[PDB]
Protein backbone atom coordinates (compact mmCIF):
# COMPACT_ATOMS: atom_id res chain seq x y z
CA UNK A 1 0.00 0.00 0.00
CA UNK A 2 1.00 3.66 -0.65
CA UNK A 3 -0.16 6.36 1.80
CA UNK A 4 0.07 10.15 1.69
CA UNK A 5 2.14 10.66 4.85
CA UNK A 6 4.06 8.63 7.40
CA UNK A 7 1.44 9.65 10.03
CA UNK A 8 -1.34 8.10 7.94
CA UNK A 9 0.78 5.03 7.07
CA UNK A 10 1.58 4.54 10.81
CA UNK A 11 -2.12 4.34 11.64
CA UNK A 12 -3.59 2.55 8.63
CA UNK A 13 -0.90 -0.16 8.76
CA UNK A 14 -0.92 -3.04 9.44
CA UNK A 15 -4.69 -3.35 8.82
CA UNK A 16 -4.76 -1.83 5.31
CA UNK A 17 -2.43 -4.54 3.99
CA UNK A 18 -4.44 -7.20 5.96
CA UNK A 19 -7.73 -6.09 4.36
CA UNK A 20 -6.10 -5.77 0.90
CA UNK A 21 -4.94 -9.43 1.29
CA UNK A 22 -8.19 -10.73 2.79
CA UNK A 23 -10.15 -9.30 -0.21
CA UNK A 24 -7.92 -11.28 -2.70
CA UNK A 25 -8.47 -14.41 -0.49
CA UNK A 26 -12.27 -13.68 -0.58
CA UNK A 27 -12.72 -11.66 -3.88
CA UNK A 28 -16.51 -12.22 -3.49
CA UNK A 29 -18.00 -15.74 -3.58
CA UNK A 30 -15.89 -17.30 -0.78
CA UNK A 31 -16.24 -21.07 -1.47
CA UNK A 32 -13.75 -22.59 1.06
CA UNK A 33 -16.24 -24.43 3.29
CA UNK A 34 -14.42 -23.14 6.39
CA UNK A 35 -15.89 -21.76 9.63
CA UNK A 36 -15.14 -18.35 11.11
CA UNK A 37 -14.50 -18.36 14.92
CA UNK A 38 -16.76 -16.37 17.34
CA UNK A 39 -16.14 -12.69 16.61
CA UNK A 40 -18.50 -11.24 19.27
CA UNK A 41 -15.79 -9.88 21.66
CA UNK A 42 -13.32 -8.71 18.94
CA UNK A 43 -16.23 -6.96 17.19
CA UNK A 44 -17.39 -5.35 20.45
CA UNK A 45 -13.82 -3.94 20.75
CA UNK A 46 -14.08 -2.44 17.25
CA UNK A 47 -17.50 -0.92 18.09
CA UNK A 48 -16.09 0.67 21.27
CA UNK A 49 -13.11 2.06 19.39
CA UNK A 50 -15.33 3.41 16.58
CA UNK A 51 -17.74 5.11 19.00
CA UNK A 52 -14.71 6.67 20.76
CA UNK A 53 -13.25 7.91 17.46
CA UNK A 54 -16.57 9.62 16.55
CA UNK A 55 -16.67 11.21 20.07
CA UNK A 56 -13.10 12.57 19.65
CA UNK A 57 -13.84 13.86 16.12
CA UNK A 58 -16.94 15.69 17.36
CA UNK A 59 -14.72 17.67 19.84
CA UNK A 60 -12.97 19.23 16.89
CA UNK A 61 -16.30 19.80 15.07
CA UNK A 62 -17.74 21.65 18.12
CA UNK A 63 -14.60 23.85 18.73
CA UNK A 64 -13.01 24.51 15.30
CA UNK A 65 -13.60 27.68 13.22
CA UNK A 66 -12.38 25.78 10.11
CA UNK A 67 -15.60 25.32 8.08
CA UNK A 68 -13.95 22.79 5.72
CA UNK A 69 -13.61 20.46 8.94
CA UNK A 70 -17.21 20.99 10.06
CA UNK A 71 -18.25 19.93 6.53
CA UNK A 72 -15.92 16.94 5.94
CA UNK A 73 -15.76 15.27 9.39
CA UNK A 74 -19.45 14.40 9.86
CA UNK A 75 -19.73 12.20 6.67
CA UNK A 76 -16.74 10.12 7.90
CA UNK A 77 -18.54 9.53 11.22
CA UNK A 78 -21.54 8.18 9.28
CA UNK A 79 -19.26 5.93 7.17
CA UNK A 80 -17.56 4.33 10.23
CA UNK A 81 -20.84 4.04 12.17
CA UNK A 82 -22.69 2.40 9.28
CA UNK A 83 -19.73 0.14 8.52
CA UNK A 84 -19.55 -0.90 12.15
CA UNK A 85 -23.29 -1.70 12.21
CA UNK A 86 -22.54 -4.09 9.27
CA UNK A 87 -19.63 -5.62 11.18
CA UNK A 88 -21.82 -6.26 14.30
CA UNK A 89 -24.54 -7.79 12.09
CA UNK A 90 -21.93 -9.97 10.36
CA UNK A 91 -20.63 -11.24 13.74
CA UNK A 92 -24.15 -12.08 14.90
CA UNK A 93 -24.82 -13.90 11.58
CA UNK A 94 -21.50 -15.80 11.83
CA UNK A 95 -22.14 -16.73 15.46
CA UNK A 96 -25.44 -18.36 14.30
CA UNK A 97 -23.86 -19.77 11.13
CA UNK A 98 -19.96 -19.81 11.11
CA UNK A 99 -19.91 -21.22 7.55
CA UNK A 100 -22.08 -18.37 6.08
CA UNK A 101 -20.70 -16.93 2.82
CA UNK A 102 -23.09 -13.86 2.73
CA UNK A 103 -22.11 -12.93 6.35
CA UNK A 104 -18.36 -13.29 5.78
CA UNK A 105 -18.89 -10.71 3.04
CA UNK A 106 -20.88 -8.12 5.44
CA UNK A 107 -17.83 -8.65 7.61
CA UNK A 108 -15.29 -7.86 4.90
CA UNK A 109 -17.45 -4.91 3.65
CA UNK A 110 -17.85 -3.50 7.20
CA UNK A 111 -14.07 -3.76 7.68
CA UNK A 112 -13.42 -1.89 4.39
CA UNK A 113 -15.90 0.79 5.45
CA UNK A 114 -14.24 1.33 8.84
CA UNK A 115 -10.83 1.64 7.14
CA UNK A 116 -12.29 4.05 4.54
CA UNK A 117 -13.92 6.39 7.07
CA UNK A 118 -10.84 6.38 9.30
CA UNK A 119 -8.69 7.19 6.27
CA UNK A 120 -11.15 10.03 5.33
CA UNK A 121 -10.84 11.60 8.85
CA UNK A 122 -7.07 11.42 8.68
CA UNK A 123 -7.02 12.97 5.20
CA UNK A 124 -9.31 15.80 6.46
CA UNK A 125 -6.82 16.62 9.21
CA UNK A 126 -3.97 16.36 6.69
CA UNK A 127 -5.72 18.73 4.28
CA UNK A 128 -6.22 21.27 7.15
CA UNK A 129 -2.47 21.11 7.94
CA UNK A 130 -1.71 21.74 4.25
CA UNK A 131 -4.09 24.75 4.21
CA UNK A 132 -2.16 26.22 7.18
CA UNK A 133 1.16 25.83 5.33
CA UNK A 134 -0.28 27.35 2.15
CA UNK A 135 -1.50 30.41 4.13
CA UNK A 136 2.11 31.05 5.21
CA UNK A 137 3.37 30.57 1.63
CA UNK A 138 0.75 33.02 0.35
CA UNK A 139 1.75 35.50 3.04
CA UNK A 140 5.35 35.45 1.77
CA UNK A 141 4.07 35.88 -1.83
CA UNK A 142 2.06 38.89 -0.63
CA UNK A 143 5.00 40.50 1.19
CA UNK A 144 7.13 39.96 -1.94
CA UNK A 145 4.69 42.25 -3.81
CA UNK A 146 5.73 45.04 -1.36
CA UNK A 147 9.40 44.87 -2.40
CA UNK A 148 8.67 47.24 -5.32
CA UNK A 149 7.44 50.00 -2.89
CA UNK A 150 10.80 50.11 -1.02
CA UNK A 151 12.68 53.33 -2.07
CA UNK A 152 14.83 54.15 1.05
CA UNK A 153 17.55 52.36 3.04
CA UNK A 154 15.52 52.72 6.26
CA UNK A 155 12.56 51.00 4.55
CA UNK A 156 14.92 48.29 3.15
CA UNK A 157 16.23 47.54 6.67
CA UNK A 158 12.61 47.25 7.87
CA UNK A 159 11.71 45.07 4.85
CA UNK A 160 14.66 42.71 5.45
CA UNK A 161 13.85 42.45 9.18
CA UNK A 162 10.27 41.38 8.33
CA UNK A 163 11.00 39.09 5.36
CA UNK A 164 13.94 37.11 6.87
CA UNK A 165 12.02 35.74 9.89
CA UNK A 166 8.91 35.16 7.72
CA UNK A 167 10.97 33.09 5.26
CA UNK A 168 12.49 31.16 8.19
CA UNK A 169 8.96 30.28 9.39
CA UNK A 170 7.94 29.16 5.89
CA UNK A 171 11.15 27.06 5.55
CA UNK A 172 10.46 25.39 8.93
CA UNK A 173 6.91 24.47 7.89
CA UNK A 174 8.07 23.09 4.55
CA UNK A 175 10.83 21.09 6.24
CA UNK A 176 8.38 19.62 8.80
CA UNK A 177 5.95 18.70 6.02
CA UNK A 178 8.33 17.19 3.51
CA UNK A 179 9.99 14.91 6.08
CA UNK A 180 6.80 12.91 6.49
CA UNK A 181 5.70 12.69 2.85
CA UNK A 182 6.08 9.17 1.52
CA UNK A 183 6.90 10.21 -2.08
CA UNK A 184 10.61 10.84 -2.45
CA UNK A 185 10.04 12.86 -5.65
CA UNK A 186 7.75 15.30 -3.79
CA UNK A 187 10.19 15.66 -0.84
CA UNK A 188 12.98 16.44 -3.36
CA UNK A 189 10.79 19.02 -5.19
CA UNK A 190 9.89 20.78 -1.94
CA UNK A 191 13.47 20.80 -0.57
CA UNK A 192 14.88 22.04 -3.90
CA UNK A 193 12.24 24.76 -4.27
CA UNK A 194 12.67 25.98 -0.69
CA UNK A 195 16.47 26.04 -1.18
CA UNK A 196 16.05 28.09 -4.39
CA UNK A 197 13.86 30.60 -2.52
CA UNK A 198 16.34 30.78 0.42
CA UNK A 199 19.24 31.36 -2.00
CA UNK A 200 17.32 34.09 -3.86
CA UNK A 201 16.53 36.03 -0.67
CA UNK A 202 19.99 37.68 -0.26
CA UNK A 203 20.00 38.28 -4.04
CA UNK A 204 16.69 40.13 -3.67
CA UNK A 205 17.94 42.21 -0.74
CA UNK A 206 21.11 43.08 -2.68
CA UNK A 207 19.05 44.07 -5.77
CA UNK A 208 16.83 46.26 -3.57
CA UNK A 209 19.90 47.93 -2.04
CA UNK A 210 21.17 48.69 -5.59
CA UNK A 211 17.73 50.08 -6.57
CA UNK A 212 17.53 52.35 -3.48
CA UNK A 213 21.09 53.63 -4.17
CA UNK A 214 20.29 54.39 -7.79
CA UNK A 215 17.00 56.12 -6.75
CA UNK A 216 18.70 58.27 -4.11
CA UNK A 217 21.59 59.25 -6.33
CA UNK A 218 19.12 60.02 -9.19
CA UNK A 219 21.62 58.24 -11.50
CA UNK A 220 21.01 56.45 -14.84
CA UNK A 221 21.05 52.96 -13.23
CA UNK A 222 17.37 52.97 -12.02
CA UNK A 223 15.55 51.05 -14.82
CA UNK A 224 18.23 48.24 -14.81
CA UNK A 225 18.15 48.03 -10.97
CA UNK A 226 14.34 47.90 -10.97
CA UNK A 227 14.20 45.15 -13.65
CA UNK A 228 16.83 43.06 -11.74
CA UNK A 229 14.77 43.33 -8.52
CA UNK A 230 11.56 42.39 -10.38
CA UNK A 231 13.31 39.39 -12.05
CA UNK A 232 14.34 38.03 -8.63
CA UNK A 233 10.84 38.59 -7.18
CA UNK A 234 9.25 36.84 -10.20
CA UNK A 235 11.53 33.80 -9.73
CA UNK A 236 10.92 33.61 -5.98
CA UNK A 237 7.17 33.91 -6.55
CA UNK A 238 7.20 31.19 -9.24
CA UNK A 239 9.08 28.90 -6.85
CA UNK A 240 6.67 29.53 -3.94
CA UNK A 241 3.71 28.85 -6.28
CA UNK A 242 5.47 25.56 -7.26
CA UNK A 243 5.70 24.72 -3.50
CA UNK A 244 1.98 25.44 -3.12
CA UNK A 245 1.26 23.16 -6.10
CA UNK A 246 3.43 20.29 -4.77
CA UNK A 247 1.89 20.60 -1.29
CA UNK A 248 -1.54 19.82 -2.85
CA UNK A 249 -0.46 16.87 -5.02
CA UNK A 250 -1.73 13.35 -4.49
CA UNK A 251 0.24 10.89 -6.62
CA UNK A 252 -1.70 8.58 -8.95
CA UNK A 253 -0.09 5.62 -7.05
CA UNK A 254 -1.78 6.43 -3.71
CA UNK A 255 -4.28 3.85 -2.57
CA UNK A 256 -7.80 5.12 -2.03
CA UNK A 257 -9.47 3.56 1.02
CA UNK B 1 -4.11 16.09 27.66
CA UNK B 2 -7.21 14.92 25.70
CA UNK B 3 -7.00 11.94 23.34
CA UNK B 4 -6.07 12.98 19.77
CA UNK B 5 -7.75 11.90 16.56
CA UNK B 6 -4.56 10.02 15.77
CA UNK B 7 -4.61 8.02 19.02
CA UNK B 8 -8.32 7.32 18.64
CA UNK B 9 -7.82 6.20 15.02
CA UNK B 10 -4.95 3.87 16.01
CA UNK B 11 -7.29 2.24 18.57
CA UNK B 12 -9.75 1.65 15.72
CA UNK B 13 -7.20 0.16 13.36
CA UNK B 14 -5.62 -1.99 16.07
CA UNK B 15 -9.02 -3.43 17.00
CA UNK B 16 -9.83 -4.04 13.30
CA UNK B 17 -6.41 -5.69 12.81
CA UNK B 18 -7.02 -7.99 15.82
CA UNK B 19 -10.42 -8.97 14.41
CA UNK B 20 -9.09 -9.65 10.89
CA UNK B 21 -6.23 -11.76 12.38
CA UNK B 22 -8.98 -14.29 13.26
CA UNK B 23 -9.91 -14.92 9.56
C1 LIG C 1 15.82 22.45 8.36
AS1 LIG C 1 16.47 23.51 6.84
C2 LIG C 1 17.03 22.30 5.41
O1 LIG C 1 15.21 24.52 6.22
O2 LIG C 1 17.83 24.47 7.36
Amino acid sequence: PVFHTRTIESILEPVAQQISHLVIMHEEGEVDGKAIPDLTAPVAAVQAAVSNLVRVGKETVQTTEDQILKRDMPPAFIKVENACTKLVQAAQMLQSDPYSVPARDYLIDGSRGILSGTSDLLLTFDEAEVRKIIRVCKGILEYLTVAEVVETMEDLVTYTKNLGPGMTKMAKMIDERQQELTHQEHRVMLVNSMNTVKELLPVLISAMKIFVTTKNSKNQGIEEALKNRNFTVEKMSAEINEIIRVLQLTSWDEDAW
Amino acid sequence: TRETIFEASKKVTNSLSNLISLI
